[PDB]
């Protein structure tokens, strides 16, 4: 009857209008076998090194104290950054540079005018083009 | 299209919908949780996330760090402005997800669902409204976290009653609410000032009255020892819902001898100190309970809302505020609210339900091959409607006819799987092993009916079967397939066979 | 002039085609997941190679016994601790 062929065609038109949009949905989803694919497998290579920066900054207040600031376990830290730098660890927060906050984990405000890190209580470090770890500075 | 958004007085979890499923969006820095401490910066470039509350730490004034503690409350401050407007703020956090939620593939994210306390207000509501749409994302569902919960978890019913436990991290909320045609809550109420960044608190206090004892130094000016305090305490909080004894020994806090602090916090101590802030609990519960007609066994579920639930202490509450009844499982706790607003989000506007999703999964999909092996065509959880190819050839030279056998069971050992039917084709020209090429192709339509057919590429022999015995199998046996596979997990005897497929070439 | 039975015939057509076409992006959505967690072996890499001469290092130097002392006793614990989950042994 004229009401089922109403009920049809809403039907017919309610099947068109979702073939395209799942179609279009699909399509975007496979361009992300060459976009995103490494990115999350990354986040791996991100997380291999956020646990260690922990170790990272124990040997860097060490060798700032001077308890560590030779010695063989000053070789063993030395190894350590050294071969890591092949992997793109590049540490930011240097003394003397400008406050970033994207970079920064800016923590004690020693004096309330370019913002400028006092002292890096620990050296952030990174990996790649990553951005780790902010660098805890002492913003001056 | 949809998104789902869990807008948090301490975190916050974007989550967009691929099709018909949501998926938790990672924020720009690799994380999923934005701290939403929408900080603006020194000179006008507005910062939220950890790139803002880098910024806090140094600058206590510059920064605004909880906003879903005030609606329609003017918690307002201005930078280098003029009294900026409330709501704004999270409206900024809003944008920053609306912005990250590119970082999965998309092109405009404009549907989303925000969520809310079920402490609610016709205020709060109008107040997260405003800010949605002032962050330029149609909203059309504020969806309560507890009913949002438990749509993520999954209830969409008889007459359900599902429990929530918003442990939040920061403010805290439970209620009882009974699912039935309509969504339904009755009454909430929860502590406003408790949640498990006291428990990080707590333990931050008995650390540094711990120095205190063990040494002199005060531990309340060296701010990065504050810090390393903080992260040591937050890190063995997270840690302890594992392995019961746990200690923690930061390296270097502060020297004159470098003084070397370490405590095997245990979580007997955790409870210890923490009993007051969990018993303050009690009067919500009872509260919620006596407000309407509840009886403790009257719970259907109950579902583990809010960051940082996984405290044995908070599940042995709750397990002990209505019975033995274990909660639900599957959603991460901290994102268990985006979840559910991106599911309801797809509903809202006509993403879920039809036709669509409603096949599941066919269980198992296959074809046996030479050796006691099975060729997977069909992946175990694959949407039931699907369509495949395969190019077989004959396993003899000159073999005038193949038989393939269609097996179901996800066990690489064919011998164990069940029989499903035989087909053979015919016809096969006598010619050598390899370029021959048989197509095989499992149709299947949206009841479950099964259609493998094979057709001879090289010459144009086909044969069909029509097993359609994928269907009608109880739903019972079908998870003892689950650990019958999982149980064999080390299974790798077929790559033996796969090298013994060298006599070929 | 009616073509019920055309309308019919594309009401069973479009709704096996977008149940088919929805079972083609789970499909999907679950083969390029699949190689998301699949080249986690990819991004192993050799990190374990970075931190194992780094561990050796630091053992060979334990075997001597100068990690026993205060505050230089922690780094190679703490070091160890944070490798084993995401590193093999010596």
């Amino acid at each position: 009857a004229a009401a089922d062929a109403a009920h049809t065609e809403d039907k017919v038109a309610e099947l068109t209008a979702d073939l395209q949009r799942v179609q279009a949905d699909f399509a975007n989803y496979r361009k992300r076998a060459l976009r995103d694919q490494q990115a999350a497998a990354d986040r791996a290579k991100a997380s291999v090194v956020s646990q260690l920066l922990g170790v990272l900054d124990d040997l860097e207040r060490a060798r700032k104290h001077g308890d560590l600031e030779s010695g063989p376990l000053k070789s063993v830290a030395d190894k350590l950054d050294s071969a890591l730098t092949g992997l793109g660890l590049v540490a930011f927060g240097a003394e003397g540079e400008d406050f970033d906050p994207v970079l920064h984990e800016a923590v004690q405000h020693e004096g309330d005018s370019k913002p400028v890190i006092g002292t890096v209580m620990r050296q952030g470090y990174q990996l790649g083009e990553q951005v780790l770890r902010h660098a805890l500075v002492g913003v001056v | 299209r949809a998104v789902g958004i869990d807008l948090g007085t301490t975190n916050s979890v974007v989550s967009v919908l691929e099709g018909g499923d949501p998926v938790v969006v990672a924020n720009s820095e690799g994380s999923r949780t934005t701290p939403s401490i929408v900080a603006f910066a020194r000179n006008g470039e507005v910062l939220v996330g950890q790139p803002a509350k880098n910024q806090a730490v140094t600058n206590v004034d510059r920064t605004v760090r909880s906003v879903k503690r005030h609606m329609g409350s003017d918690w307002s401050i201005e930078i280098d402005g003029k009294k900026y407007t409330a709501p704004e703020i999270s409206a900024r956090i809003l944008m920053k997800l609306k912005r990250d939620a590119e970082a999965y593939l998309g092109e405009d994210i404009t549907d989303a669902v925000i969520t809310t306390p079920a402490y609610f207000n016709d205020a709060q509501r109008q107040a997260t409204k405003d800010a949605g749409q002032i962050a330029g994302l149609n909203v059309l569902r504020i969806v309560n976290e507890p009913t949002a919960a438990a749509l993520a978890y999954g209830l969409d019913k008889k007459e359900q009653r599902i429990l929530v436990f918003d442990l939040g991290g920061g403010t805290f909320d439970v209620s009882l609410l009974e699912i039935g045609g309509v969504v339904e809550v009755r009454a909430t109420s929860g502590d406003n000032h408790l949640g498990g960044d006291d428990w990080d608190q707590r333990v931050v206090d008995w650390l540094v009255d711990k120095f205190k004892g063990t040494s002199g130094i005060d531990l309340t000016k060296d701010k990065m020892a504050m810090q390393r305090l903080r992260e040591a305490a937050e890190k063995a909080k997270i840690e302890l819902s594992s392995s019961q004894s746990t200690s923690i020994n930061l390296p270097y806090i502060t020297v004159d001898n470098p003084l070397f602090l370490d405590e095997q916090l245990t979580r007997a101590e955790f409870q210890r100190i923490t009993q007051d802030l969990l018993d303050r609990t009690r009067k919500p519960f009872q509260s919620v309970i006596a407000d309407t007609g509840i009886s403790v066994s009257e719970i259907d579920h109950v579902v583990l809302v809010g960051g940082s639930t996984r405290m044995p202490a908070v599940t042995d509450l709750v397990k002990e505020l209505t019975g033995g009844k274990e909660p639900n499982k599957g959603v991460n706790p901290d994102e268990v609210v985006a979840v559910g607003a991106a599911l309801q989000a797809g509903v809202l506007k006509g993403e879920v339900k039809d036709v669509l999703l409603l096949d599941v999964t066919p269980l198992s999909l296959g074809i046996e091959t030479k050796g006691g092996v099975m060729t997977r065509l069909i992946e175990r959880n694959t949407t039931i409607p699907t369509k495949r190819s395969e190019t077989f050839t004959t396993a003899d030279d000159n073999q005038p006819s193949v038989q393939i056998q269609v097996y179901q069971g996800e066990r690489e050992i064919a011998a164990h799987n069940k029989l499903l039917g035989s087909f053979e084709l015919t016809g096969i020209p006598p010619a050598p092993r390899g370029i021959p090429q048989i197509e095989v192709t499992f149709d299947i339509d949206a009841n479950g009916i099964v259609h493998v057919t094979a057709k001879d590429k090289g010459t144009g022999k086909e044969n069909t079967i029509r097993i359609q015995e994928g269907s009608g199998l109880s739903k019972e046996d079908i998870d003892r397939m689950i650990k019958d596979a999982e149980a064999h997990a080390e299974e790798d005897r077929k790559r033996r066979e796969e090298a013994d497929v060298r006599n070929q070439a």
